[PDB]
């Protein structure tokens, strides 16, 4: 638990499921295997500056 | 945008400009997806017919990387009232899909709770637009951005000559000469988190521009999240 620690170490959305933390990502991303990071699925993911 | 920096190539891809038939940019907007644009409701009163433009950073030097889109449906919030600026939000369903490329990408829609807890507790947010450079000045020819600190809700209500509702929030400075301004209405207010920007507010109103003792009043997106989803299904 403790999404208030350091966002639960999630890249984006953090939810506490009674016990531990549960990370999730915005539409257009898929949760990494570590169940924390978010990975883009296309070349223009929401929220990313296009450089 | 009064003060602030210039949006450098690729830094504000989620920006959108509403243009009148005269082709002038009158309001701002945020790109949500390839088919949807977020904006202020009061903006649907500063022009008869209008198109939405994306990928533009210099309203005079045809970067060639721009693209204009037509509006198929305008979804204005019913409870919106001009006499209080409450429910100052609106969603635009485009006629054709926005092709994402350089300077053209969508801002993320956050989760309601996470947003209020981790986004609006951030020290600052980013507001941008082609609006006036000064209160009395002229519309900007270049796209600007401004880091505007989140303002204490109480300080907000105190400094405001008007009722700051649950659908709004303050952002900007007490004295520093920086704040959004005319023309920036409907534009985006985004919060950064680990190099990803999330929509947080729609440029709504203010008492003047960057006045001493006054803040910038933005629409609280998190308070209309579900409403926005409902709109994505055109409703
Ligand atoms: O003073 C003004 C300024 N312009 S403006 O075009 O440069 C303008 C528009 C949007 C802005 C958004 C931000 Cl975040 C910062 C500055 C802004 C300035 C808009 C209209 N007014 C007049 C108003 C008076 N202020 O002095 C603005 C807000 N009002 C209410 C009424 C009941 N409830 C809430 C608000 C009524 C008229
Ligand atoms: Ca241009």
């Amino acid at each position: 638990k403790l999404c208030s620690l350091d966002n639960g170490d999630c890249d984006q959305f953090c939810h506490e499921e009674q016990n531990s933390v549960v990370c999730s990502c915005a539409r257009g991303y898929t949760l990494a295997d570590n169940g924390k990071a978010c990975i883009p699925t296309g070349p223009y993911p929401c929220g990313k500056q296009t450089l | 945008i009064v003060g602030g920096q210039e949006c450098k190539d690729g830094e504000c891809p989620w920006q959108a400009l509403l243009i009148n038939e005269e082709n002038e940019g009158f309001c701002g907007g945020t790109i949500l997806s390839e088919f949807y644009i977020l904006t202020a409701a009061h903006c649907l009163y500063q022009a008869k017919r209008f198109k939405v433009r994306v990928g533009d950073r210099n309203t005079e030097q045809e970067e060639g990387g721009e693209a204009v889109h037509e509006v198929e449906v305008v979804i204005k919030h019913n409870r919106f009232t001009k006499e209080t600026y409450d429910f100052d939000i609106a969603v635009l369903r485009l006629k054709t899909p926005i092709t994402f490329r350089m300077n053209v990408a969508p801002a993320c829609l956050p989760e309601r709770d996470w947003a209020e807890s981790t986004l609006m507790t951030q020290k600052t947010g980013i507001v941008s637009g082609f609006g006036r450079t000064h209160e009395k000045g002229r519309q900007s020819t270049r796209l600007k951005m401004l880091e505007v600190p989140y303002v204490d809700r109480n300080s907000c209500k105190l400094s405001s000559s008007f009722i700051i509702t649950q659908n709004m929030f303050c952002a900007g400075y007490d004295t520093k000469q920086e704040d959004a301004c005319q023309g920036d209405s409907g534009g985006p207010h985004v919060t950064r988190f680990k190099d990803t920007y999330f929509v947080t507010g729609i440029v709504s109103w203010g008492e003047g521009c960057a006045r001493k003792g006054k803040y910038g009043i933005y629409t609280k997106v998190t308070a209309f999240l579900k409403w926005i989803d409902r709109s994505m299904k055109t409703r």
